């Protein structure tokens, strides 16, 4: 995840294609409010070892803000 | 240390800070040889030493170090002995015997020693103290001659009560020791048993079951009446006086007692449960008492009693059927025990069993599973008492799906004891109809499945139960015969390790083959007894081992190919190397076959740790392929140096079986090594790793492998566990372990949420059950929180093995979905 | 007060306490407090394995109390009043 769109959601999982077909769960932070750009890279490991860098590094872009309740609570409490 | 603590007690003051040194020096331990200095010390400062607390801080610290090691404390007993004849004080005279008393248990061989010790103990007897008196009784009880029993015979009438106690346990004692004790001591004893001290009872009424086991038909005389009874049958009716005591130790102690003789007349036995010798209604009032632990020792009694004299069962069956009532679980659970032990003896009748299912609506697990048990070994009369059983147990069907097992099991062997009563029921319970097709019940659920199992086992001894079933019925039977023929019965209506060996062999008979041949055909065998584990359960553990090991080879191998296709250092291509790889699997993997196996020997160990020497050896050439830096290569070379120097020392004796190995040849030219330059080290080691021979495993007689099976949460086909935001959510965890010595500090829990995060959970022993031999039962909680979830992810819960640091999974990973909604 | 500045602003408070000890004299405080504080609506939770063991075993201990508070037994009434604590749903105890 890099803001502002700086890598603050590394994360990892090597799954197994089963039927030439995978799926995962990513759970990704988004403590700072702003504009977020997640993006995921696909890699590929052969049957040796051999890691290749294979598939798309798709992005998407995630706008995180504040839910009113905790706004308008912080604003209280502020005010 | 011997003239440090000379000096330092020298220099403390006398009162406060020498029993501070005293209190410090008695926690750190002494080595044996030295023991002997540190006690002539503290026998000085002790002649020296005037305070009261002092000495007898002295005296207990030297007492404590005659338990230490298998030091030999025969020549620390004349100055022992002569300054508890010059000591004055109680507390310090007492410590004293104790400490006498500590070093006769050391030597109980010596007999001249203990002469001396008993003869010291009786010179000391009369003193003034209780203390005294009891360490000098506690010296009698735990040595002496087997005379002795009159000496201590003689403090049953001492005023101290606690003297008196210890008179009574010094007697019990001996006894325990073997020695056989006069019938003098009952009469003794048995005006003990009216003492106003509820110890001295609980003593008197142990010695007077010891002495009524020591001398069961002999004869002793009513004082009033000119009656001859026997002592046995008079000490059961003191006893039984005594579950009226008014403390309920003496009651529990009393019932106890009571259990555990059965020497004694039918008559006797008869009159404790009758209302109205003074033995009447003895159990009757030991059953209905406030203290549920009187009640538990009556109940283990009654089991006793009834399992000697199953016409004493008879009249204890409605007794002990009416204390099921009782609402203590632990006695519930002691009375079902009792039950189903005397059940074969016995045979319900019509009322009690009413009584008994009247109040058989259990919840918690284990009281359903003890029910279970002993409906197993039950014995009915009456077939209305089964149909109420089968209502029951179908309720407990539909209420609790993990007591299907237990509750099938229970109708297998309850159909198999009472076909007879079962023949009635059986078109009660089929349904069939006289004069029509009945519609085909569902052949999944399992209350129907669990009446054809009580009726199929039933059917075993009763030729007629065949006529009476419907087509459906039969198609049914053949079923669930092929399907669950360990539940349902017969009606009416080696090769594989001659293989293992040949492949083994095959295997290590061709290692002069070129690396593509002896690679592929490590890779054939390696697959065999993949394959071979897959089918057959008892060989699964040697294929596993045994391919583990093959697999460590063929990666050491495979990397020395690498190495092969590998060039000069600064050319060396990481993104194309997989040696480390293989150096980090072949860790992984001897680790495995260390610490997840059971029944490895250590002629096993020793070759599990080569390999892994092997492997080390591999990681410091891949990394002396890239490092540039000599400093960190030295720091490497020497570290494998001195790991290569301890599997030297600690598997020495193992030496002249790893002939032409790589540790072999390594110790050949060990000081080389030692002197050599780094660069030089590497090359050699690379050259005797690719000379090396591959050695042999030897395969133990018995080994399985450590398996574990998550079976509470299952399939992820569950709602979400939901509101668990910030807050925690309970996960209960079942799960079943194979062949797993010391699971409680080996097993732990990891929970892995879907980010990065992992938890380590580290189960107490009390959550590991072991219902069988190598087979255990994992039960706890596992709590889990995080911060709100948009929408509902799953958690990875799996099982792993700890060593020792350092984890390895070894079950199964399962997923449970969570939705820890706000609010 | 502290607690109910705290609570008037949103935020939560967090009591640790040993669950029969002086939690019974300020759990009697705060039910007098609240009432005149307009504080009724928040929860007052009680977490402990032994919370309902406590609360039982401080009732029934009522002969064991001061002649004012032992009182209460020549009518019906229990004790302590956070039985009443409990029965308008106050006191939550897990």
């Amino acid at each position: 995840s890099t803001l502002q769109s700086n890598m603050t959601n590394e994360m990892e999982q090597r799954v197994e294609p089963h039927n030439d077909y995978f799926s995962t769960q990513f759970l990704l932070n988004f403590a700072i409010l702003g504009t977020h750009n997640i993006t995921v890279e696909s890699s590929v490991k052969d049957a040796n070892g051999i890691v290749w860098k294979t598939g798309p590094r798709t992005t998407i872009f995630v706008k995180s803000l504040e839910d009113p309740y905790s706004q308008q609570i912080r604003l209280q409490q502020q005010q | 240390k011997s003239a440090a603590l000379h000096i330092d007690l020298c220099k403390a003051t006398s009162p406060a800070d020498a029993l501070q040194y005293l209190l410090q020096f008695a926690r750190k331990p002494v080595e044996a040889e030295s023991v002997e200095g540190v006690v002539r010390i503290l026998l000085e400062h002790y002649y020296k030493e005037n305070d009261p607390s002092v000495r007898l801080k002295i005296a207990s610290l030297l007492g404590l170090l005659s338990k230490t090691a298998g030091f030999s404390p025969d020549c620390i007993m004349d100055d022992a002995i002569n300054i508890l004849q010059n000591e004055k004080s109680h507390q310090v005279l007492a410590q004293l015997l104790d400490t006498l008393l500590a070093i006769g248990t050391k030597l109980p061989e010596n007999q001249a020693i203990q002469m001396r010790l008993v003869d010291v103990a009786c010179k000391h007897l009369t003193d003034t103290s209780h203390g005294v008196r009891n360490k000098c009784l506690q010296l009698l009880g735990n040595l002496g001659s087997l005379d002795v029993q009159k000496i201590i015979g003689d403090y049953f009438s001492d005023q101290d009560p606690r003297v008196r106690t210890a008179a009574i346990k010094a007697m019990l004692q001996l006894h325990e020791r073997g020695l056989k004790l006069h019938q003098t001591i009952y009469n003794q004893a048995c005006k003990l048993l009216s003492d106003d001290y509820e110890q001295v009872r609980s003593a008197a009424v142990q010695l007077i079951w010891v002495v009524s086991q020591l001398y069961p038909e002999s004869i002793v005389p009513i004082p009033s009446s000119n009656e001859e009874i026997r002592l046995v049958d008079d000490a059961f009716g003191k006893i039984c006086h005594m579950v009226s005591d008014g403390s309920w130790v003496v009651r529990v102690q009393a019932a106890k007692l009571l259990g555990s003789m059965e020497q004694v007349s039918s008559h006797f036995l008869e009159q404790t449960l009758d209302k109205k010798s003074g033995a009447c209604g003895a159990f009757v009032h030991g059953l209905e008492d406030e203290m549920y632990e009187v009640r538990i020792a009556a109940v283990e009694a009654l089991c006793m009693l009834a399992q000697s004299s199953p016409s004493f069962a008879e009249k204890c069956l409605d007794f002990l059927v009416d204390m099921f009532n009782d609402e203590i679980e632990e006695v519930r659970l002691q009375s079902i025990h009792t039950m189903r032990k005397i059940s074969n003896n016995i045979t319900l009748r019509e009322d009690q069993l009413d009584t008994v299912l009247a109040v058989l609506e259990d919840s918690s697990r284990d009281i359903r599973e003890a029910l279970h048990e002993l409906l197993c070994c039950t014995n009915v009369s009456t077939k209305e008492g089964i149909h109420l059983a089968l209502v029951e147990l179908l309720k407990n069907l539909t209420k609790y799906p993990t007591d299907r097992d237990s509750i099938w099991k229970c109708l297998k062997f309850l159909g198999s004891r009472h076909p007879t009563l079962v023949l009635p029921l059986v078109p009660e319970l089929l349904s069939t109809h006289p004069f029509f097709d009945t519609a085909e019940p569902d052949m999944d659920d399992p209350a129907y499945i669990a009446v054809l199992v009580l009726i199929f086992n039933a059917a075993k001894t009763c030729p007629t139960m065949p006529a009476l079933f419907s087509d459906h019925t039969f198609r049914h039977y053949a079923y669930l015969r092929d399907s669950l023929s360990h539940l349902v019965p017969a009606l009416r209506l080696d090769p594989s390790q001659q293989f293992l060996q040949q492949s083994l062999e095959r295997v290590y008979s061709l290692q002069h083959l070129d690396p593509q041949g002896a690679q592929e055909l490590l890779e054939f065998t390696i697959r065999d007894l993949q394959r071979l584990g897959e089918l057959q359960s008892e060989l699964a553990g040697v294929a596993d081992f045994s391919a583990t090991y093959l697999r460590c080879q063929l990666l050491l191998i495979k990397a020395l190919q690498e190495k092969l296709w590998n060039v000069a250092a600064p050319l060396y291509l990481k993104q194309s190397d997989l040696a480390s790889a293989a150096a980090k699997q072949i860790m992984e993997e001897t680790y495995k076959m260390e610490f997840m196996y059971s029944g490895v020997e250590n002629k096993q160990v020793v070759i599990i740790h080569h390999m892994r020497l092997q492997a080390k050896a591999l990681q410091l050439i891949v990394t002396a392929r890239t490092t540039r830096g000599l400093d960190p290569l030295f720091g490497m070379c020497e570290k494998f140096l001195q790991e290569v120097d301890f599997f030297q020392r600690y598997f020495i004796a193992d030496l002249p079986h790893l002939q032409d190995s790589f540790v072999d040849k390594l110790l050949d030219l060990m000081p080389r090594l030692m002197t050599s330059k780094p660069a030089e080290v590497v090359k050699i080691l690379q050259t005797m790793l690719r000379q090396s021979a591959f050695l042999h495993l030897p395969l133990p007689e018995q080994i399985h492998k450590a398996s574990a099976t998550i079976i509470e949460p299952a399939g992820e086909s569950d709602n979400p566990l939901r509101f668990t935001s910030g807050l925690v959510v309970a996960l209960d965890v079942d799960a079943t372990l194979e062949h797993v010595q010391d699971p409680q500090n080996t097993v732990k829990v990891q929970v892995l949420y879907p980010d990065g995060q992992a938890q380590m959970i580290h189960p107490k022993p009390a959550d590991f059950r072991n219902p069988g031999p190598g087979r255990h039962r994992l039960i706890t909680q596992v709590y889990l929180s995080h911060t709100a979830w948009t929408e509902a992810c799953q958690v990875e819960v799996r099982l792993l093995l700890a060593y020792n640091e350092g984890t390895i999974p070894f079950s199964k990973p399962v997923k449970v979905y969570i939705m820890p909604k706000p609010a | 007060s502290n607690l109910a500045l705290t609570v008037r602003n949103g935020g939560n408070v967090l009591v640790p306490c040993y669950p029969s000890g002086v939690i019974y004299d300020l759990l009697e405080c705060l039910y007098q407090y609240i009432d005149s504080a307009g504080l009724s609506s928040v929860p007052l939770y009680f977490i402990s394995p032994v919370a309902n063991s406590s609360l039982e075993f401080s009732q029934i201990f009522a002969e064991w109390l001061c002649h004012n508070k032992q009182s209460k037994v020549y009518l019906p009434e229990p004790p302590f009043p956070h039985a009443e604590l409990i029965q308008t749903n106050k006191l939550k105890h897990y």
